[PDB]
């Protein structure tokens, strides 16, 4: 979901916005 | 190697960096 | 003495601590 | 709501669940 | 100990209170 | 993967959160 | 300005770090 | 005694290990 | 309220997040 | 400089760049 | 085990803390 | 250079002066 996919090479920027609010 | 209940804590701390003001929602539960 | 965009990135960290597997929603914004 | 409530002088963990998913 | 107790799958909230003053 | 260097000062953090007021004894050496 | 309870959690991260592999005592409570 | 000591103005390496085990 | 010497060590955190594989120049002192 | 600018309230995604190496 | 990116952040608490009030330059990119 | 080489096995406080400005 996002632990196991940013916890395991860190996400990208964008792809942190798609869990932000 | 305790990730996850350890690695979290620090992944939302870039999270809110990066929307700012905004929130998120984080769920550390396959 | 830079709060909130600094200070919540550690009350998250307690946050998740308490709930263990479950999750949460972080909106630093009033 | 909850940053003003618990960086002020920190909530008390039963006040934290209450944001608990 | 601790370390290698807890640096290796978390604790348990209990368990953690056994360390406290 | 550096721990206990690295990790016991996140153990800590929430060590003496559960004991609130408290205090506690760390000692990272086996 | 929440200190203590978690100015605390990265004072103790210092404190073992000068001390490495020794151990100490942390008593946040006058 | 060593929060209220080191959280204030943070204290010195030396000042430190009086608190070492 | 020990700031800088506190305060640094995660501005540090969000200077190479931003900068992601680049470094950084940090010198906490006037 | 860094610090007073930063830890005063939070510098922006591009003033941090100005330090980036 | 998300490392370097994540690990530095710390790395570099503990640089400017035993450089005091002196600087360092950090550079995560061998 | 200075992560490989502290992020391992931790470095030691007289190896990481020599990365002090």
């Amino acid at each position: 979901g996002i632990v196991e996919q940013c916890c395991t090479s860190i996400c990208s920027l964008y792809q942190l916005e798609n869990y932000c609010n | 190697f305790v990730n996850q209940h350890l690695c979290g804590s620090h992944l939302v701390e870039a999270l809110y960096l990066v929307c700012g003001e905004r929130g998120f929602f984080y769920t550390p539960k396959t």
